[PDB]
């Protein structure tokens, strides 16, 4: 990016936070500012136009300003619906192009804790006939985005063959995960029981999937 | 010298907005265009020899009385006040829309054309004098214009301009 | 209330030329704006690609300069890309958007559209296979109760997953793919119903793999011994 932004900014809900955007002669000290918020998963939207001018349904706690070679984004009534990523925009005349900042995540902090729900399926009978067996444990709704996830053979601890994303922000602010555990048919058929078993601040759910039950 | 024009193209739903726009732009009738499609265009005209870069914002309908709509407005310098001469209704919204121009510019006196448009087609409901009478109430011209044929496009768009000057020139 | 779909093969084969195409809907490609295309490499930040107008003149971002072109087809209203000699550099989310309106500057950006993932890779596509993810009798939660698709082994991203072809809207979670060491996807969708109509209700859902252009609808039914 030619435009400079912090890759990270913090707030408590309530108060008022400022995101910088440094550039150069070029485009900040030459050319209108333009600010975009993006949500996760969607495009961007337009947030501050030439310097400070709000569009519709952008607030009053949004306001920009420019001076210099630099320019600036103020949340001041900070909401939990304001944790999105932010980016500056402005014409570079050295360049002959738009140039962007890398971008701002702003993260809302203070946000309560929640305990995740932990979804566990066995292999299906179909994926059985293929000779092929996933375990599949769905981790979802769980506030500080971390979770350890261990898979259990019976009692003993598996690693081999355990596939986990990293814990991804939903609609709600919250997080979800999943685990997947990759075996041969065999290997499942042998074990009395499998287990997913989901750490989340300390606390602890263990989901438990068996070949002999069958609903 | 290369001097900016900004029109604004209003009236009700079918009257030809589109039509009278892209007469003025592409230089060809448009049968059946999305009612629904705001847009604006640029036309590059020589006006009483002065070359004139012509911006027009064709409107579509739903209203709205957010600020940046009325700031969307403001932006225009002249408006075309469009009805068409088969629609009784549109000529009697031709004041809804004076009022409204009059309101986000804040000011009694700003450049309007008064535009019967379809004069192409035998049937008519709005008599001809009927609109010199409302146009007159109001100072502004009034031009009988027809998109399909290209009767009077130009001349309907250039007055508009030409009662642009008298009003920064004054 | 202009809109603007991208359309264009999600993987692309090094050497290869990278082609994109955007139909735009209630609007006209010849107002006075200014076509852009974006990208947005997946979790990195946007970087801005070329612009058109209808005349035909262009901008490109200097640093792709030498691989960019961008065209306009008034005939059927929509402006396309053509990214030539890509890399693994080049995958990425790229949007095509309007701005720069001439009548009102709101800046380059004012309409986007959606996305459409491009991944530049040297492996080939694979499409999904699908499995059933059918509610036991221990994985219900009372009156609910949770099913859902495993779809397995695909590549490239993304997968997307409806349920009864969308008449089924609340209650649904698809979850990120995991990438595995293998290099290919796998994610799962599911779907929380009431468990009394599990016998009544039939529950299908509906992948979609357009890198392969695979749709599998796939019974989800009770589980049986
Ligand atoms: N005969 C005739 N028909 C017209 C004229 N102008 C517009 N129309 C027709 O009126 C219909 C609506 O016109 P349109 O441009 O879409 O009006 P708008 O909704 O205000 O944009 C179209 O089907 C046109 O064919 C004209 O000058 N003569
Ligand atoms: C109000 As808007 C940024 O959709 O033109
Ligand atoms: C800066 As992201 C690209 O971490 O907002
Ligand atoms: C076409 As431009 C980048 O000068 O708004
Ligand atoms: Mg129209």
């Amino acid at each position: 990016s030619v435009l400079t932004q912090p890759p990270s900014a913090s707030g408590t809900p309530g108060q008022r936070v400022t995101i910088s955007c440094s550039g150069s002669s070029s485009n900040i000290g030459s050319n209108y500012v333009y600010w975009y918020q993006q949500l996760p998963g969607t495009a961007p939207k337009l947030l501050i136009y030439r310097n400070n001018q709000r569009p519709s349904g952008v607030p009053d706690r949004f306001s920009g300003s420019k001076s210099g070679t630099s320019a600036s984004l103020a949340i001041s009534g900070l909401r939990s619906e304001d944790e999105a990523d932010y980016y500056c925009a402005a014409w570079d005349e050295r360049l002959s192009g738009w140039v962007f900042g890398g971008g701002t995540k702003l993260t809302v902090l203070g946000q309560p804790k929640a305990a995740p729900s932990v979804t566990l399926f066995p292999p299906s009978s179909e994926e059985l006939q293929a000779n092929k067996a996933t375990l599949v444990c769905l981790i979802s709704d769980f506030y500080p985005g971390a979770v350890t996830v261990a898979w259990k053979a019976d009692s003993s601890p598996v690693k081999a063959g355990v596939e986990t994303t990293t814990p991804s922000k939903q609609s709600n602010n919250k997080y979800a995960a999943s685990s997947y555990l990759s075996l041969t048919p065999e290997q499942w058929k042998s074990h009395r029981s499998y287990s997913c078993q989901v750490t989340h601040e300390g606390s602890t759910v263990e989901k438990t999937v068996a070949p002999t039950e069958c609903s | 010298g290369m001097t900016e024009y900004k029109l604004v193209v209003v009236g009700a739903c079918g009257v030809g907005k589109s039509a009278l726009t892209i007469q003025l732009i592409q230089n060809h009738f448009v049968d059946e265009y999305d009612p629904t499609i705001e847009d604006s265009y640029r036309k590059q005209v020589v006006i009483d020899g002065e070359t004139s870069l012509l911006d027009i914002l064709d409107t579509a309908g739903q209203e709205e009385y957010s600020a940046m709509r009325d700031q969307y407005m403001r932006t225009g310098e002249g408006f075309l006040l469009v009805f068409a001469i088969n629609n009784t209704k549109s000529f009697e919204d031709i004041h809804h829309y004076r009022e409204q121009i009059k309101r986000v510019k804040d000011s009694e006196d700003v450049p309007m054309v008064l535009v019967g448009n379809k004069s192409d087609l035998p049937s008519r409901t709005v008599d001809t004098k009927q609109a010199q009478d409302l146009a007159r109430s109001y100072g502004i011209p009034f031009i009988e214009t027809s998109a399909k044929t290209r009767q009077g496009v130009d001349d309907a768009f250039y007055t508009l301009v030409r009662e642009i000057r008298k009003h920064k020139e004054k | 209330e202009v809109q603007l779909q991208e359309s264009g093969p999600g993987l692309v084969k090094p050497p290869g030329t990278l082609s994109l195409t955007c139909a735009v809907s209630g609007g006209s490609i010849s107002s006075s704006n200014w076509w852009s295309w974006v990208r947005q490499p997946p979790g990195k930040g946007l970087e801005w690609i070329g612009e058109i107008y209808h005349s035909g003149s262009t901008n490109y971002n200097p640093s792709l300069k030498s691989r960019v072109t961008i065209s306009v087809d008034k005939s059927k209203n929509q402006f396309s890309l053509k990214l030539s000699s890509v890399t693994a550099a080049d995958t990425a989310v790229y949007y095509c958007a309007r701005g720069s309106s001439s009548w009102y500057d709101l800046g380059p950006f004012d309409y986007w559209g959606q996305g459409t993932l491009v991944t530049v890779s040297s492996a080939s596509t694979k499409g999904p296979s699908v499995f059933p993810l059918a509610p036991s009798s221990k994985s219900t939660s009372g009156g609910t109760a949770a099913l859902g698709c495993l779809v397995k082994d695909y590549f490239p991203e993304p997968v997307t997953v409806s349920w009864n072809s969308g008449a089924l809207t609340s209650g649904v979670h698809t979850f990120p793919a995991v990438l595995q060491s293998s290099g290919l996807y796998s994610l799962s969708s599911v779907v929380t119903v009431p468990s009394s109509s599990l016998g009544t209700q039939t529950y299908i859902c509906n992948v979609n793999h357009k890198p392969s252009n695979t749709k599998v609808d796939k019974k989800v039914e009770p589980k049986s011994c």
